[PDB]
Order: C-alpha cells, then sequence, then structure tokens
C-alpha cells in the first residue's frame, strides 16, 4: 500500500513538521496521544500492537532545543522517541560544518533509522524532504543525507520542499554561500523541488487573510495545507487520483529542470468567505494571478512549461474544463512551442479540514498548482549577482577553509548555476 | 457457446467496466448479491455469455480487473456492485505507471502480465466456444495505454481467430489532463493498428458536450459519462444475447464493417437521448431516431462527420418494431446525403434488429460508423507529437528505461502512413 | 433553484427528484458520484416485455 | 510560542471569538498576533521531578543493596501459569 516517508531536517524542518503533523492528526481524527477514538491513513500512520499509530517521519536537528520543545509539548506521546534525533552543536550558518565534520557523526544513525522505517513500510511511494537553504544544518545535513540516500535507494523518488532565501529580507548574512553550494545536491540527487520564500507568503497573508502581523506559525499552517493538498490523492479517493510519479513525469521535461512553483487557492478569511461566492472559475483565476505566487517572481516575464492542478472537494470536471479553456484563451498567459498540452488534473473528494485557531475559512473546494516555469531563472540570477558581489572580496571564506573544504568548489558552484541559467535560456528560446 | 471476455485495466477501464457490469446486471436482473431476481424467461436463457455459473444459483462476471496501483481495486470493491467480482479476478500492482507508457509496458507490466495471462487462460478454458475478447482502457494512461496494449500483443498471438474490440478512451485536443499525453497515444496507436479488428474511439470532450446540450444536466459527474459508454457496450452485443427478426453478432458486424484490416477505427453513437424534464412529452418512432443518430451533435467522438465521407455504417436496433420504414429511412438518408457517402461501396448501411427493449424504454438503437473524419483526430496528435518531439522534451523518462529513440520515429511513420492511405481513400 | 435563473425550468422540474440527501451527506457531488439515477430510464419500474 | 499555539490550541478566553471594525484604526480591531494569554506559564511535571530528585538525597539510608533491591513481592503479581501440562 502506498507510503511516503518524511525527512524533516533542521529547525525549519521541525517546525513545518509540527504544523503538518498537527493537520494530519486532525484530518485523520487521531488523538494527540496516538489513538483512533474512504480514507487510507496507512500511508502516514503505522499501526502498533496496542492499537496506537506512529507517524512516519524523521526529525533531525543539530540543535537540541527545538526538538526538545516537541519532546515536552502536547505531542510528546505521539512521536517515537527514536524518531527524533538531536545534535549537541549546530552548523551555525556554515555548509562546511553541516557537511564535512559535524554530519558524519550522526549520518549512520539517521540512515539506520530510515532503514528501519523503510523495513516497516511495505510499498514506499517516496521520500518527502523538508529543509531550508539558508541554515547550516538545513543545507549541509540535507545534502549529505540526500547523496547517501540516492545510492541507498536508486529508484525511490526524492521530493524536496525547501525554504528559499527571500529576494530582499534575510534572517542571516552568509546565506548566499550555503544556498549556492547546496545546488549540486538539489540538482543531481533530486527529482522535484518546491522552493518557497517567506516574503511572498507574508504579502499574501497580509493582503487576503487580513492578519496584519503574521508570525512563523501563520506560514507553517499554509505549508501544511500545501502538503495535505499534495498528498490528498494518496490519502483519499476521487475521480482522478494522482500520484507522485504521475506528476514527476508530467512536471519534469529535462533532468536539469525540476523546480516547479507552489500556489494555493482560495486563501481567505471567514468574513471574506461568507460574502464572496467561491466557484471553480474564481479559484482557478486567483491561482494564476501573479500576486498569488509563493515565490517572488512574475510569470509574465517568464514562460510556462508544465502545470499540475490538484482539485479537491465538491469539484466538477466540467467546470474544471471551462476553467481550463478560459485559461487557455488568454494572450497574457503564455506557453512554450513544444508543450501544446501542459496541464495534469488530479481530483480528490474530501474537502480540506480546518485547524482550530487557524486563519483559512472553511471551504468546500480547494485547488493547488505546481507550475514548472522559466520565470524563476531571475531568482537565481539575483542570487548569482549577490554571490559574485560578495565572493569577489573573499568574504567569510576563512570559516569554510578552516572547517575543512577546498576553495575551487566555490567557482565550481558558480559555474554550475551559470550553466543552469544558460540551459533555462536555451529552453526559453522558441523554434519559430 | 458465444462467450465474451471483458478485459479491464487502468483507472479508466475499471470505472466504466464496473459501470458496464452495473447496467447488464440490471437488464438480466441480478441483485448485487448474485441471485437472479428477474421475471421473464428471456432474461435468463443466455446469461452465460458474460456470466459464469456458480453454486447456489449465483452468477459471477467473467471479467479480469487489473491496475498497477491497488487504490482502484479497493474502490471497485467498494462500489454498488462491488462484491459481485471474484477475488481471484483482482490482479494488482504496487507501483503506478506515472503516465509513462514505457514503465507500464516494459518495466513493471512485464512481471504482472503472466498473472493476467494465467487467469485469462483459465477464463478461456472455462467457456466452451469463446466468441472473443473485449477490453476497456485509456490510450492516455500508463497502464491501459502501456501494459494493456501489451496484453493485446500477447493474446492475439495466443488466440488468432477470436475477435477483440477496444472501447478505448482517446484524448481530446481542446481539453487534456496530461502533459505527456501525445507520447503514450503515439506509442499506443502504433500497437492497436497491428492487431485489433475494430476500435471504438471514445472522446471524453464530446460526452461533456452531449450532457450539456442533448441532455442538459447541470452537474453530470463522471458516472453519467460512463453510463452512456455503458449504454453503447450493451447496445453492440444485444443481438447476440437475445432473439431478433434478423440477428447479428460481433462477427456479423466486424466482417460487414471493415473493407481492409487497416481501416478499423470506429465512431460509436447512441440514439435515444432525451432530457429528464420532458420525457413524458417525447414521441418514440423510427423517423426521429434516424434524425437523431445521424446528427453530429449526438456523436460521442470529437470529429465532425460532415468533413469526411462515410465508408460503412452499422446500426443495431433494439425494440420490437418492423423493418419497413426502418428500411425506408436508411434509404432516405442514403440518397439525400449522397455526397457524404463514398460511391465504390453501394448500400453502405448495415442494419440489425433484436426483439427485446431495455428496461424502462420501449426502444433503443446503437450506431457504429467508419468515417474519413476519424483521420482528422489522428493528425491532431501528430501536430502535438512533433512539436514536443522536435525539442526532445519529456524524453529522458522514456530514454532512461532502456527504450531506444527510433520507436518514436517508427510510430510517427506508421500513423502518418495510415492517414496517408486513409486520405487517398477519401478521394 | 427557487429563484428563476439559469435552467430553473429543469431545476424546478426535478427540484425533489434529485434532492434527497439524508442529512448525513454534505455534498451532492459525493452523493451522486456514481451517476444520476433519473437518466434515460425515467420511471424505471417496468419489467421486460415478454412479447416476442 | 509553541506551547501557546500547539499545546494550548490558542486557548484565549479573554479574546473575542470573531472580528469587527474599528473606525479610526482602519483595521479589524481584535488581533491574535498580539495580546497573548498570560495565564499560568508553560509548566509540567519537571518541577516536581527535580524536587524529588534532590529531596531524595540527604537520608540516613544505611542498608545493604541486597535488602534495598529484593523486597517482599505482592501476591497479586505472581504468575498465573496458564499453559501447563496436566489436566
Ligand atoms: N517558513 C519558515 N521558515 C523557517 C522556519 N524556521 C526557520 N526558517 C528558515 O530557516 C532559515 C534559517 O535556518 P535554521 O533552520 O534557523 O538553522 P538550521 O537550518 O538548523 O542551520 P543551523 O543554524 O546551522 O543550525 C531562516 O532563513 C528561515 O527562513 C519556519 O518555522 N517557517
Ligand atoms: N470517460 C471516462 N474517462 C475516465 C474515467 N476515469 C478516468 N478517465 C480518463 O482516464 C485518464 C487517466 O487515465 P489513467 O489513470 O492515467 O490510466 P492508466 O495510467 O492506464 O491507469 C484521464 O484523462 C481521464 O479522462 C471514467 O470513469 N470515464
Ligand atoms: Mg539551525
Amino acid at each position: 500500500m502506498r507510503e511516503c516517508i518524511s525527512i524533516h531536517v533542521g529547525q525549519a524542518g521541525v517546525q513545518i513538521g509540527n504544523a503538518c503533523w498537527e493537520l494530519y492528526c486532525l484530518e485523520h481524527g487521531i488523538q494527540p496521544d496516538g489513538q483512533m477514538p474512504d480514507d487510507s491513513f496507512n500511508t502516514f500512520f503505522s499501526e502498533t500492537g496496542a492499537g496506537k499509530h506512529v507517524p512516519r517521519a524523521v526529525f533531525v536537528d543539530l540543535e537540541p532545543t527545538v526538538v526538545d520543545e516537541v519532546r515536552t509539548g502536547t505531542y510528546r506521546q505521539l512521536f517515537h522517541p527514536e524518531q527524533l534525533i538531536t545534535g549537541k552543536e549546530d552548523a551555525a550558518n556554515n555548509y562546511a560544518r553541516g557537511h564535512y565534520t559535524i554530519g558524519k557523526e550522526i549520518v549512520d544513525l539517521v540512515l539506520d533509522r530510515i532503514r528501519k522505517l523503510a523495513d516497516l513500510c511495505t510499498g514506499l511511494q517516496g521520500f518527502l524532504i523538508f529543509h531550508s537553504f539558508g541554515g547550516g544544518t538545513g543545507s549541509g545535513f540535507a545534502s549529505l543525507l540526500m547523496e547517501r540516500l540516492s545510492v541507498d535507494y536508486g529508484k525511490k523518488s526524492k521530493l524536496e520542499f525547501a525554504i528559499y532565501p527571500a529576494p530582499q529580507v534575510s534572517t542571516a548574512v552568509v546565506e548566499p554561500y550555503n544556498s549556492i553550494l547546496t545546488t549540486h545536491t538539489t540538482l543531481e540527487h533530486s527529482d522535484c523541488a518546491f522552493m518557497v520564500d517567506n516574503e511572498a507568503i507574508y504579502d499574501i497573508c497580509r493582503r487576503n487573510l487580513d492578519i496584519e502581523r503574521p508570525t512563523y506559525t501563520n506560514l507553517n499552517r499554509l505549508i501544511g495545507q500545501i502538503v495535505s493538498s499534495i498528498t490528498a490523492s494518496l490519502r483519499f479517493d476521487g475521480a482522478l487520483n494522482v500520484d507522485l510519479t504521475e506528476f514527476q513525469t508530467n512536471l519534469v521535461p529535462y533532468p536539469r529542470i525540476h523546480f516547479p512553483l507552489a500556489t494555493y487557492a482560495p486563501v481567505i478569511s471567514a468574513e471574506k468567505a461568507y460574502h464572496e461566492q467561491l466557484s471553480v472559475a474564481e479559484i482557478t483565476n486567483a491561482c494564476f494571478e501573479p500576486a498569488n505566487q509563493m515565490v517572488k517572481c512574475d510569470p509574465r516575464h517568464g514562460k510556462y512549461m508544465a502545470c499540475c492542478m490538484l482539485y479537491r472537494g465538491d469539484v466538477v470536471p466540467k467546470d474544471v474544463n471551462a476553467a481550463i479553456a478560459t485559461i487557455k484563451t488568454k494572450r497574457t498567459i503564455q506557453f512554450v512551442d513544444w508543450c501544446p498540452t501542459g496541464f495534469k488534473v488530479g481530483i480528490n473528494y474530501q474537502p480540506p479540514t480546518v485547524v482550530p485557531g487557524g486563519d483559512l475559512a472553511k471551504v468546500q473546494r480547494a485547488v493547488c498548482m505546481l507550475s514548472n516555469t522559466t520565470a524563476i531563472a531571475e531568482a537565481w540570477a539575483r542570487l548569482d549577482h549577490k554571490f559574485d558581489l560578495m565572493y569577489a572580496k573573499r568574504a567569510f571564506v576563512h570559516w569554510y577553509v578552516g572547517e575543512g573544504m577546498e576553495e575551487g568548489e566555490f567557482s565550481e558552484a558558480r559555474e554550475d548555476l551559470a550553466a543552469l541559467e544558460k540551459d533555462y535560456e536555451e529552453v526559453g528560446v522558441d523554434s519559430v | 457457446m458465444r462467450e465474451i471476455v471483458h478485459l479491464q485495466a487502468g483507472q479508466c477501464g475499471n470505472q466504466i467496466g464496473a459501470k458496464f457490469w452495473e447496467v447488464i446486471s440490471d437488464e438480466h436482473g441480478i441483485d448485487p448479491t448474485g441471485t437472479y431476481h428477474g421475471d421473464s424467461d428471456l432474461q435468463l436463457e443466455r446469461i452465460n455469455v458474460y456470466y459464469n455459473e456458480a453454486t447456489g444459483g449465483k452468477y459471477v462476471p467473467r471479467a479480469v480487473l487489473v491496475d498497477l496501483e491497488p487504490g482502484t481495486m479497493d474502490s471497485v470493491r467498494s462500489g454498488p456492485f462491488g462484491q459481485i467480482f471474484r477475488p481471484d479476478n483482482f490482479v494488482f500492482g504496487q507501483s503506478g505507471a506515472g503516465n509513462n507508457w514505457a514503465k507500464g509496458h516494459y518495466t513493471e507490466g512485464a512481471e504482472l502480465v503472466d498473472s493476467v495471462l494465467d487467469v485469462v487462460r483459465k477464463e478461456a478454458e472455462s467457456c466452451d466456444c469463446l466468441q472473443g475478447f473485449q477490453l476497456t482502457h485509456s490510450l492516455g494512461g500508463g497502464t491501459g495505454s502501456g501494459m494493456g496494449t501489451l496484453l493485446i500483443s500477447k493474446i492475439r498471438e495466443e488466440y488468432p481467430d477470436r475477435i477483440m474490440n477496444t472501447f478505448s478512451v482517446v484524448p481530446s485536443p481542446k481539453v487534456s489532463d496530461t502533459v505527456v499525453e501525445p507520447y503514450n497515444a503515439t506509442l499506443s496507436v502504433h500497437q492497436l493498428v497491428e492487431n485489433t479488428d475494430e476500435t471504438y474511439c471514445i472522446d471524453n470532450e464530446a460526452l461533456y458536450d452531449i450532457c450539456f446540450r442533448t441532455l442538459k444536466l447541470t452537474t453530470p459527474t463522471y458516472g453519467d459519462l460512463n453510463h452512456l459508454v455503458s449504454a453503447t457496450m450493451s447496445g453492440v452485443t444485444t443481438c447476440l444475447r437475445f432473439p431478433g427478426q434478423l440477428n447479428a453478432d460481433l462477427r456479423k458486424l466486424a466482417v460487414n464493417m471493415v473493407p481492409f484490416p487497416r481501416l478499423h477505427f470506429f465512431m460509436p453513437g447512441f440514439a435515444p437521448l432525451t432530457s429528464r424534464g420532458s420525457q413524458q412529452y417525447r414521441a418514440l418512432t423510427v423517423p426521429e431516431l434516424t434524425q437523431q443518430m445521424f446528427d453530429a451533435k449526438n456523436m460521442m467522438a470529437a470529429c465532425d462527420p460532415r468533413h469526411g465521407r462515410y465508408l460503412t455504417v452499422a446500426a443495431v436496433f433494439r425494440g420490437r418494431m418492423s423493418m419497413k420504414e426502418v428500411d425506408e429511412q436508411m434509404l432516405n438518408v442514403q440518397n439525400k446525403n449522397s455526397s457524404y457517402f463514398v460511391e465504390w461501396i453501394p448500400n453502405n448501411v448495415k442494419t440489425a434488429v433484436c426483439d427485446i427493449p431495455p428496461r424502462g424504454l420501449k426502444m433503443s438503437a446503437t450506431f457504429i460508423g467508419n468515417s474519413t473524419a476519424i483521420q482528422e483526430l489522428f493528425k491532431r496528435i501528430s501536430e502535438q507529437f512533433t512539436a514536443m518531439f522536435r525539442r526532445k522534451a519529456f524524453l529522458h523518462w522514456y530514454t532512461g528505461e532502456g527504450m531506444d529513440e527510433m520507436e518514436f520515429t517508427e510510430a510517427e511513420s506508421n500513423m502518418n502512413d495510415l492517414v496517408s492511405e486513409y486520405q487517398q481513400y477519401q478521394d | 433553484g427557487q429563484c428563476l435563473l439559469y435552467n430553473w425550468e429543469e431545476e424546478r422540474a426535478t427540484n425533489q427528484l434529485d434532492q434527497i440527501p439524508p442529512l448525513q451527506d454534505g455534498s451532492e457531488s459525493y452523493f451522486f458520484r456514481h451517476g444520476h439515477q433519473g437518466l434515460l430510464t425515467t420511471q424505471p419500474q417496468s419489467p421486460m416485455s415478454s412479447s416476442t | 510560542t509553541y506551547d501557546d499555539h500547539y499545546n494550548r490550541h490558542n486557548y484565549n478566553p479573554g479574546l473575542p471569538a470573531l472580528r469587527t471594525w474599528n473606525g479610526q484604526k482602519l483595521l479589524w480591531l481584535p488581533e491574535k498576533s498580539d495580546f497573548p494569554l498570560v495565564a499560568p506559564p508553560t509548566n509540567y511535571g519537571l518541577l516536581e521531578q527535580l524536587q524529588q530528585k534532590w529531596l531524595a538525597s540527604k537520608t540516613s539510608l544505611k542498608e545493604s543493596i541486597y535488602t534495598t533491591s529484593y523486597p517482599r513481592l505482592p501476591v497479586c503479581a505472581m504468575s498465573r501459569r496458564e499453559h501447563a501440562i496436566p489436566v
């Protein structure tokens, strides 16, 4: 039976895990202690002998504090004590710490736990990995774990949900280094990536949800909504059930092109929802507006390559069809020459549930979009500009060389992502 | 005696297949338990064409349900007619195809086809005189377009004489729900042409047009679409099941309908489509059927027959009627629309009559048509195929499976050669 | 469809023929996912004609 | 914060259930992003655990480890011996 394994690494990974596992327990109806007081429920929660279910996730962080918070929270009796792994010292915004000297102490322990989890599961659909490019742990440990995971399981899909550093705001200063040098792992040992920044979701929450002062949990609930919308087709029934492999094939044209764009709709509050009538046409029109991307880039300056639409609830194929036809009859939205058909529709029946104290209103229907498109080339163009502007003066390099990595890989990484954006320009070229 | 084996693959074929077994269980009067609760004798005389005898007055469908993912097998088991299907008839895989034609046809379908071949051989040996095989699947999936089109290659080698027809679901150009869709179809059409006696190309778009206009339902779900496909599935085989004034079978039309084994693609239609609101106000005669079935808006495929020439036409009538204006209206449509027929085949209309009506309707009719306009749909795939292929996009999924590059070229060469010689038969 | 708009003819024609959710179901699509009962076999309570 | 959100389920009795307008502050006046609940703080058994861990130190606990390790067992905890040979 289909099973997905969660690989949450870093402080961000642990927090998104908190939100997503809260939503999973709620939607399946699981008590926080671990008891059950159509749906599949086996894909995430695994039975034990005493009639108690244990989540299929691994939380790894090189600082013990954030994991200890969950160890002393409400869900202390839900996660397996072996599942959550800690380190005494962190990487502290250093790829070299996260990759070359600190990770190797606990790599084998993490791999043993993952091996046990894979032996418990029968049919593993794939590995969903949550991390961030900025953090030392979230970059380095994810990179080494992914490169070992690739040789351990050659055919298992390895999906990434990653927090990209924002275009303007930053929680640190040395992050362009780590975001640049995690690209080799995320380019060759990956299948699809789901880069998000915090700035765009800040804007979307301020603008539509009316919460003027969002905090991190306001983002984490939205990310949990994203992942539940993704895996609803594994969880429940529907007319058109879709799978991880289904959308990997319908979303990756070339091996170097595996960075779709995340988008969610409708994202509004109760006062909005009570008087605004939500139709499939309106939600699909909102999901295409550039003011509704999770990442800071305008698709109007890029070109769409492929789209996965995931509808859920009281959704009807005919109004989906009218929505898609209306979307296609637009000069403003553009598609490449070699993709005459570029939509994959998946349908689920169970409407999205609501976390108490949340922000989204109770909606009958929901949609999610995963858009592989070329407008994200500018994001790494800005990243390359800032990386060169700092590396030209050899700033902060002594930390890395002292931790024990060599310096030619700096230029190697810069050349790598320059080649990436060159290939994206190649694809953006049209054969007219 | 004259038995029919229904092959069932993929999310598509499993759903309409369950829908098809729902319709014919109603007509023959079986409850979902398995007992015969019909009234007439003629309901139960030739039940053994689809149904296999079981102890205790039970009847089991003689169908083989396959899917590379186990989720649908729980769903069909959880349907209305869910318990009627034999647990051994469920053969299922753990990993889905990913809309990948290559994965279902060579990678993982290879290990499972022996399990499907096992049950079919026992299925074949159970019936005394099998009339042929029947398969419902999707040309745009990964299982039916993939592994299913592989099963066709094996059984045809195993059973040459028997007649097999595919109630396949073609993609529409106006609406699609898969980016890699032209890859599997172009890799599917190359296989059906080689070994298939006649093919009923079903379009999902025209069905939505039908329920919007002809039936004017506000929210027809997929189940209604499967019913109209299920209606056609029973309509073709009715003269086999029941007595008629002039009977027919799957060979009586397949022999009568194809002048050349290459030209085997068909366009199936259903006659009595009237809205629920004005059922009591409807008049039911031969003329209004003929005006209904030959209209292009009634059609279930995405080609306008006015843009092509009708080569051959087969129509099977359901309902106790007599033949005189049944024969006369076929002449009226022939001489009036003389331009829309080809001239080297005189009297190109084939009629067949069965005595029994369906439940709740005194009359039915099913139209099976070979037209030039079916060639237009194939060119629409090639225009989509070449544009994606010229950039070699989405190809490493197929490349990384051990496939070569030339199979994309030969399949393109085949159907281009098909529409080349199909076009010369228009002129 | 008490309001007269957008196929209110058919809506009021089958106002009660289709609307029977027994207060547990909260979605007509989920209730009628299998297919609409009242289609092409109106008053479906007539057996086969025994006349040959 | 984690205790406020995940442990407490945002349990703020003083906060109103819904939001309304404010006139001059052109906003929706209630806002859960500020005005936390400041109830009894984040607590659990660790206080008493540490209190016992250091209270059970200064005792005149002369005794052999044998006698402090092997007491008289309850008659309730004896084995029931379900599976046995004779009738
Ligand atoms: N959306 C979101 N982003 C987060 C969250 N927590 C951390 N981040 C991101 O994570 C980045 C910093 O990495 P951290 O997780 O704090 O540190 P680390 O990954 O463990 O690496 P080290 O600091 O070396 O231990 C910041 O730039 C944030 O953008 C969160 O709860 N939600
Ligand atoms: N008409 C009709 N089409 C269906 C039904 N179920 C699925 N489909 C079509 O099947 C296609 C997807 O098939 P898929 O599951 O990928 O087939 P598989 O990969 O071979 O198992 C979609 O484009 C749907 O339009 C149905 O019940 N009726
Ligand atoms: Mg950290």
